[PDB]
């Protein structure tokens, strides 16, 4: 017999040693996001969308758009008021700060992420600045009962066109298992003026989904 | 205060890390399973490390930054079965339990945490680190643990900071959580701290205090821990005065030094003297003042030991009240003052000169 804990606690001192090795194991770099997974699926991950976005440039408004306007009055049918009026920014975009540019990088890709950022930031504050301008020249085609959902579909879909080309740059590079705390923190603040952006907006508002309803999930941000 | 009854407290070094595995989903008497699970965290930074998906056990998880309320504030919390409750690292005393015995697992004993139960799962860590100062380096932040992950594992020469707001429990947070990961870390890595200090010896004082907390429960380990100003400066005039191979070289080699040779002249070095005296409160502490703390100094199989003041017989308080006392008939003060008087004659000196007759403890 050997009633006293020494045995165990010698197999503890044991043991300890792993500890460090362990950790370093489940603080390494991961293989994939799956939200840039999501992404890949969703994108022409239903009917034909893909093509109507001959939009690009990042930085324009009512390019053409009002052929695709005129199917975006076949979809008045459906209950726009599903969309989300919001824009989740960083709810959507934190997966893309998983990347410790150290390393699988030249160190220059967070200055390109971070110029992608202020990007759509200004293009969000344009939105801001010109909706009810950007309301009359679609009106133009008509008023609806959810012409404000539609704009702001309109939007966030140009937007997506983009962020999934942008994406695709990157084309599923290696992520950390966890994001960069600045980049993570400037994309907090950046989101804060963004979410006091549509504080600003101060407006008010005015089943076959299953293919769209993917994209509207996305926009809601959907797990 | 006192920890509300039912709930424990687990210590480990090792929750400086989050333990996804160790929980399991609480149940009401009657097995009412809580898959429903909130936790609470200093700060939402600490939420970015923790993953849904360790705990496929529940369906439903959130986390949210601890806040101390005031209307809740009892001494017996508000009690919420419906969902299990964890609090990791808390600062602050919680208002709110969740299903049956509530538990937390921190690294630190809050003064909060006295009263209550507690396990340690404690184990040494030999390896005791130190500090260096020289006034290549690796900037180390002040705070976020892993941002220079495995740099702590690859350096040894570590620079730290702090922001001017930064709450003192947070700092000695982070601190412990370093000094932790250091005693794990196979070398000792040197700390370099860009600070005024003053307060960081107080934080040490605190240290002493937490350090002491956990001893009330401990593993009683050999933790390394000096006095860091006084002390400092002391020993290096010390080696200043001696020649200096090394003006980095640690205290603890004088220390050993002095240590080869203390029990064949049985008594005690100037040095370990001048320690426990120049300390603000573990010393003869001008905190107070309080030289009573003699020390009384034993060796294996002796059957005397070594007080501050000569050889004392075992177990006993440090001299008779009788004794072979210093009968007057020596130290008469005429006698004293003629021996005096012959002596400055024959010095030629004027003055600085006084002398003491010798006393006597137990032994002669």
């Amino acid at each position: 017999e050997d009633v006293d804990y020494e045995k165990e606690s010698k197999r503890r001192k044991l043991e300890d040693e792993d500890f460090l090795k362990l950790k370093a194991l489940e603080f390494s770099k991961d293989i994939v996001n799956e939200k840039l997974q999501k992404i890949i699926v969703v994108t022409d991950g239903m009917k034909r969308l893909y093509e109507y976005c001959n939009c690009k440039n990042s930085l324009e408004t009512l390019p053409s758009a009002a052929n695709y306007g005129s199917l975006l009055k076949r979809l008045n049918l459906y209950n726009l008021d599903h969309i989300e009026m919001n824009v989740n920014f960083y709810e959507l975009l934190f997966p893309l700060t998983l990347y410790n540019d150290n390393d699988n990088s030249d160190k220059t890709l967070s200055h390109q992420l971070v110029n992608y950022i202020f990007l759509a930031s200004n293009y969000f504050q344009n939105c801001a600045k010109n909706f009810n301008y950007m309301r009359e020249t679609f009106n133009v085609f008509g008023p609806f009962k959810q012409i404000d959902f539609m704009v702001m579909f309109v939007i966030k879909f140009n937007f997506l066109c983009d962020m999934r080309n942008f994406a695709k740059l990157i084309d599923e590079l290696v992520p950390n298992k966890q994001p960069n705390m600045r980049i993570h923190s400037v994309l907090v603040m950046r989101d804060k003026i963004v979410k006091l952006a549509f504080s600003n907006l101060q407006f008010q508002t005015f089943r076959n989904t299953k293919h769209l309803q993917r994209l509207i999930m996305l926009m809601n941000a959907n797990y | 205060m006192e920890c509300p009854f039912q709930i424990q407290v687990c210590i480990s070094d090792r929750f400086f890390a989050f333990p996804h595995n160790l929980v399991e989903p609480q149940s009401d008497v009657g097995n009412k399973l809580i898959e429903n699970l909130i936790v609470y965290v200093p700060t939402d930074d600490d939420r970015l490390y923790i993953d849904k998906k360790q705990f496929p056990k529940f369906n439903s998880v959130l986390v949210y930054r601890h806040e101390h309320d005031v209307n809740i504030d009892s001494r017996s919390p508000k009690k919420t079965a419906s969902a299990t409750i964890v609090y990791w690292n808390p600062l602050v005393p919680i208002t709110e339990i969740g299903a049956g015995e509530t538990r937390v697992f921190s690294v630190l004993l809050t003064n909060n945490l006295f009263y209550c139960n507690t396990m340690i799962v404690h184990h040494e860590n030999p390896k005791c680190p130190i500090e260096f100062t020289y006034p290549n380096l690796r900037p180390i932040a002040c705070e976020i643990p892993l941002s220079h992950f495995k740099e702590l594992v690859e350096s040894n020469d570590f620079l730290l900071c702090f922001n001017l707001e930064t709450s003192t429990m947070v700092k000695i947070l982070s601190l412990k959580r370093i000094f932790c990961i250091f005693q794990y870390r196979k070398q000792p890595a040197r700390y370099v701290i860009n600070l005024p200090h003053e307060e960081i010896d107080n934080l040490y004082n605190k240290l002493n205090w937490e350090r002491t907390r956990r001893l009330m429960k401990g593993d009683v380990p050999s933790n390394c821990a000096t006095v860091n100003r006084s002390s400092l400066k002391y020993i290096k005039q010390a080696q200043s005065l001696l020649g200096i191979p090394d003006y980095s070289q640690t205290v603890v080699d004088f220390v050993k030094m002095f240590q080869k040779i203390i029990f064949p002249y049985q008594l005690v070095p100037n040095v370990i003297i001048k320690l426990n005296n120049f300390d603000q409160m573990v010393s003869s502490a001008p905190n107070k003042a309080e030289p009573y703390k003699k020390i009384r100094l034993f060796c294996k199989n002796d059957s005397i030991a070594i007080s501050s003041s000569g050889i004392v017989p075992i177990n006993m308080p440090d001299f008779s009240p009788p004794n072979t006392f210093d009968y007057s008939d020596y130290a008469n003060r005429t006698n004293i003052n003629f021996v005096t008087q012959r002596v400055l004659t024959d010095g030629g000196f004027s003055s600085g000169i006084t002398v003491t007759p010798v006393k006597y403890n137990y032994y002669l």
